[PDB]
RNA sequence: GUACGUGAAAUUGCUGAAAGGGAAGCAUUGGAAAUCAG
RNA sequence: UCUAGUGGGCCAUUUUUGGUAAGCAGAACUGGCGAUGCGGGAUGAACCGAACGUGAGGUUAAGGUGCCGGAAUGUACGCUC
RNA sequence: GAAGCUCAGACGAGUAGGCAGGCGUGGAGGUUUGUGACGAAGCCUUGGGCGUGAGCCUGGGUCGAACAGCCUCUAGU
RNA sequence: GCGAAACCACAGCCUGGGGAACGGGCCAGGCAAAAUCAGCGGG
RNA sequence: GAAACGGAAGUGUUUUAUUGACUUGUCCAUGAAAUUCCAAUCUUGUGCGGAAUCGAAUCCAUUGCAUACGACUUUA
């Protein structure tokens, strides 16, 4: 079953590229004469909940795998179970040993590892 | 320094920082004397000195007056500040011992890099001052391969 | 133009021509 | 774990309906691949392509599998087939060989196959006996072999749409 | 030379649209020759093709394609609607298309 | 209907408008258009009334440095091109693009006049107005509002037709010698069957 | 390196790239160049 | 049973007495608008259609099919210089 | 994960206002044999991924000592 | 050679139209080629 | 290898003799293939080892017919 997004573009702010101090995570247009409130033609879109992606293949990678982050061995040792459905992601600040040992564990246990070149 | 040069390969180096000089004429003066010979821009200093010669002002080029002197460089206004000349003068001087002390060619020199950057205001406003000098220097596909196997055979 | 005076009839004509027609209808129904 | 078994679908085979005019014996033109233009003539009529060849004394197109959809069922007079057997000719007959792997290039992979070695002789014998059976036929007819031998290409002012092939 | 040319020349006239909307799912395709829809009948269902060239060479050939199929005849005077598998730039109203005789069923 | 590198349409019995809204799809669809001998091109409406539709065209102009305003090109070629630009997207780039595959001379230059010129017949004034309507030709127009070479190309025509009267004659000289030899040859009716 | 931990933005300069005929910014669709990803 | 927010105005129709060069005033009613984006009318607070999750395809409304502009420089009968 | 699984149908503008579920921040109790000088937090990034969104995970660079997930409490959030 | 401040949503060609206030942005046109120097201050 | 003509923007036209081809007008023989169902012209380029080629403008200065400064008119 081939993942599907509706939506790849984010929502950006209104006038989040015009000003630094308005930034670019979405906030919702207060404004009673707001363009963007009233959703005029030609303004930018705003989040519905019609852009929802498929139950099925929600929260999954380009390759079909949800993402588990795992920060020692016992993490991964705990995805043997799923090695189709999650693929681990080692957390950033996770030594350079354990990093090494983890990946080998996932090895080991055949799970997909997303950052193993690190 | 700003640039990826400034290896001891073929390159010398000077600075300056907090110059009491003006930020704006120091930066017309490093954008023209970019990119020539060393000993050439000794003598367009000595002549911007002499008012033989005129840098021509770019950017910052409010209420220049013109001058028949900036035709060279193509422009239209032209001024001569020769007191922020006489600062890249010296650092010139300085950056020419540098050369002398790391062992180069100096008749060979150009000034690869120069950058004035503006320096806290103390009103005046300073400008730190960096010069750079250095030298000179598919596939196949089975159908497409096989056509090209075939005239390959066609030419002999 | 061509002509001594604008064809297109801004919109206070366009907007004032039809309520003065209905003016005269009420005219003539009085 | 899951491995969800597919449903059983309800979906079978039939043998495709070729057009019409696509009857073995007749001269089409050729619209794709390596041999686009050339005209050759329908031997057998297979489960999805047409067995088709343009005589090879004549113009020198083997036997060749090619799709309906490429092809351009022209009204020019009918060949006949039945002096020549069209048995032999059949999927596994024009299959490839395996590959042993997703991947083989290199231009020593070009100086093997070749129309000499990995070309069969009881090929040439089928193709020589086809021949054989069919310049008869078409040297019966004027103008064919030379027909044959011709390509067909469009011209400035020829409309397709009007032209009755 | 003139024993080639196997496709029809067309041009890109615009997108499928209105005159303040425009869709560029779906190219209006002007074929050389046809004048009616009862013609464009015909055409319906080829195999148009855009051929352009590059700055870059891959495959050590200059010529980059862009596939696409006739869709639909679109209004009296013989356009038709195409359907490219990439929509094809706005650059492109005017250049010229060829349109493959096949899927053939004449 | 079939497209070529460059079109040259001899524009004498056109009418203004008619032939330009064809150049104008023309251009869009991506064709470059070569329109010749403009300075005879017809425009619907008795000359005196057109005169004032182009006399009002004079009145307007920039009160504030009239070097800014508008430019009112009196040259047959000019006036043509004029209709064909207020009939594009000119203020586009591809708009602008259109009217740069237009070319509008007055008369025949030599670079044109060894090709053959083709006419729009949804643009003829002999198929569009009525009999007894009166009309008003560009180049008699324009020499009454400015256009100071009405003369000289008329004089260059007369050349021009002397010229092209002369090929045409040494053409069918030949062309009549090649039919009688077309005629003579049997084949012609052993190919008769076939319409040819 | 005492104008001393980390050193953000506004802001300035240099290099590289690109665009620009009385603005720009933004959005949709693709092309081109760069760069990834399975 | 308890408990938020609102208690304006504008536009047009229908009635309607006083009325005058002429508008104008008076009520009652109706809808629409405030909270409403979209298509069309060159453009527009009210005109014509249409009441909105994300898309694909098909078909239409209003309005249009010379060119700008997607769509007949269509067919037929007249009037007009 | 009965707070779960499953099938079916209809519906989807929205001001004041009414209701529900979530994202993020400082500190507290509990838990994860939790992460860390073989580099914590922070910061930069034409690197990648996730969510309709609030936001979240990660690669590379800089950095040098602390920090986070979960269930609850709390507020100068 | 020394060297400010007021001010600053963003900007700066023109005609007509946009219910009003018709405007600098909208619409329809006229058009439109860098960088500047000095006067007049029209706006 | 040459003649003639073409000035509206001469984008060429023609006469040619020439050479070397090519040589379906017509009839024959060899070869194509496992690319085994679709996916010539255009110039830089960079150099090649052989040929020949040997200009101007401005600043500096000057003039005053010109001039706020540029610019302009001279001289050099």
């Amino acid at each position: 079953v081939n993942i599907i997004k509706k939506r790849t573009k984010p929502f950006k702010r209104h006038q989040s590229d015009r000003f630094k101090r308005v930034g670019e995570s979405w906030r919702k247009p207060r404004g009673i004469d707001s363009c963007v409130r009233r959703r005029f033609r030609g303004t930018i879109s705003m989040p519905k909940i019609g852009y929802g992606n498929n139950k099925k293949t929600r929260y999954c990678m380009p390759n079909g795998l949800k993402a588990f982050l795992v920060r020692n061995v016992s993490d991964v040792e705990l995805l043997l179970m799923h090695n189709k459905t999650y693929a681990a992601e080692i957390a950033g600040n996770v030594s350079a040993r354990k990093r090494v040992e983890i990946v080998e564990k996932a090895r080991a246990l055949g799970v997909k590892v997303t950052n193993a070149g690190a | 320094y700003s640039a990826s040069p400034a290896l001891e390969t073929k390159c010398a180096k000077a600075r300056g920082a907090y110059l009491r000089t003006h930020f704006k004429n120091s930066r017309e003066v490093a954008f023209t004397i970019n990119g020539m010979s060393l000993k050439k821009a000794f003598i367009f200093l000595d002549n911007v000195k002499e008012h033989k010669q005129a840098v021509p002002f770019r950017r910052f080029n409010g209420g220049v007056g013109r001058t028949a002197q900036g035709k060279e460089f193509g422009v239209t206004q032209a001024r001569w500040p020769v007191k922020s000349v006489k600062f890249f003068y010296d650092l010139l001087k300085n950056a020419e011992a540098n050369a002398e002390a790391k062992g180069l060619d100096m008749d060979k020199l150009i000034i690869k890099h120069v950058q004035v950057n503006a320096a806290p205001k103390q009103l005046s406003s300073p400008s730190h001052i960096e010069i750079i000098v250095a030298e000179e220097e598919s596939r196949v596909s089975l159908k497409q391969g096989a056509k090209a196997r075939n005239l390959a055979a066609r030419k002999a | 133009s061509l002509k001594k005076k604008s064809k297109r009839r801004t919109t206070r004509l366009r907007s004032r021509i039809e309520k003065k027609a209905a003016e005269s209808k009420r005219k003539q129904k009085r | 774990y899951r491995e969800n078994v597919p449903k059983k679908a309800r979906k079978a085979v039939r043998p495709t309906k070729l057009r019409a005019s696509l009857a073995p014996g007749t001269v089409c033109i050729l619209l794709a691949g390596r041999f686009r233009g050339k005209r050759v003539v329908v031997l057998s009529q297979l489960e999805d392509t047409l067995v088709v060849t343009g005589p090879y004394k004549v113009n020198g197109v083997p036997i060749r599998r090619v799709n309906h959809r490429y092809v351009i069922a022209t009204s020019a007079p009918k060949i006949d087939v039945s002096g020549v057997s069209v048995e032999k000719f059949t999927k596994a007959y024009f299959a490839k060989q395996k590959r042993s792997g997703p991947v083989k290039k290199d231009e020593a992979f070009f100086a093997e196959n070749a129309p000499k070695n990995a070309l069969p002789a009881e090929r040439i014998a089928d193709q020589k006996a086809v021949d054989a059976k069919l310049l008869p036929a078409i040297k019966a007819i004027p103008n064919m072999k030379e027909y044959l031998a011709a390509s067909f290409a469009l011209s400035n002012g020829d409309r397709p749409h009007l032209m009755k092939f | 030379a003139q024993g080639h040319r196997l496709y029809v020349k067309a041009k890109h006239l615009s997108f499928q649209r209105s005159k303040h909307v425009i869709h560029p799912g779906t190219s209006i395709v002007k074929i050389e020759g046809c004048d009616s829809k009862e013609e464009a009948q015909f055409y319906l269902g080829k195999r148009v093709c855009y051929v352009y060239k590059s700055s870059k060479a891959v495959r050590g050939s200059k010529i980059r394609v862009i596939w696409g199929t006739i869709a639909r005849p679109h209004g009296n005077s013989g356009a038709v609607r195409a359907r490219f598998v990439h929509n094809l730039p706005a650059k492109t109203f005017g250049s010229s298309l060829r349109v493959m005789l096949y899927p053939s069923n004449i | 209907s079939e497209f070529q590198k460059v079109v040259v349409i001899d524009a004498k019995g056109h009418l203004l408008g008619r032939l330009a809204s064809v150049v104008a799809k023309q251009l869009l669809g991506g064709q470059k258009v070569v329109v010749v001998r403009c300075e005879e091109l017809n425009i619907s409406g008795h000359f005196f009334r057109n005169k004032l539709k182009y006399l009002a065209y004079l009145r307007k102009a920039c009160r504030y440095n009239p070097s800014r305003g508008a430019f009112h090109f009196r040259a047959p070629s000019r006036i043509f091109q004029k209709a064909v630009r207020g009939m594009l997207p000119h203020k586009t780039a591809r708009g602008q693009a259109a009217l740069e595959h237009l070319q509008a001379v007055e008369g025949i230059p030599p670079p044109f006049d060894k090709q053959k010129r083709v006419v729009v017949p949804a643009a003829l004034r002999v198929l569009r107005l009525k009999p007894g309507r009166k009309y008003c030709t560009v180049g008699r127009l324009s020499s009454e509002v400015g256009w100071k070479y009405n003369d000289i190309v008329a004089k260059l025509e007369e050349r021009r037709k002397v010229k092209s009267a002369a090929f045409y004659q040494a053409k069918l000289a030949k062309q009549k010698k090649i039919a009688s030899a077309k005629e003579a040859s049997p084949v012609n009716q052993k190919l008769s069957q076939f319409g040819y």
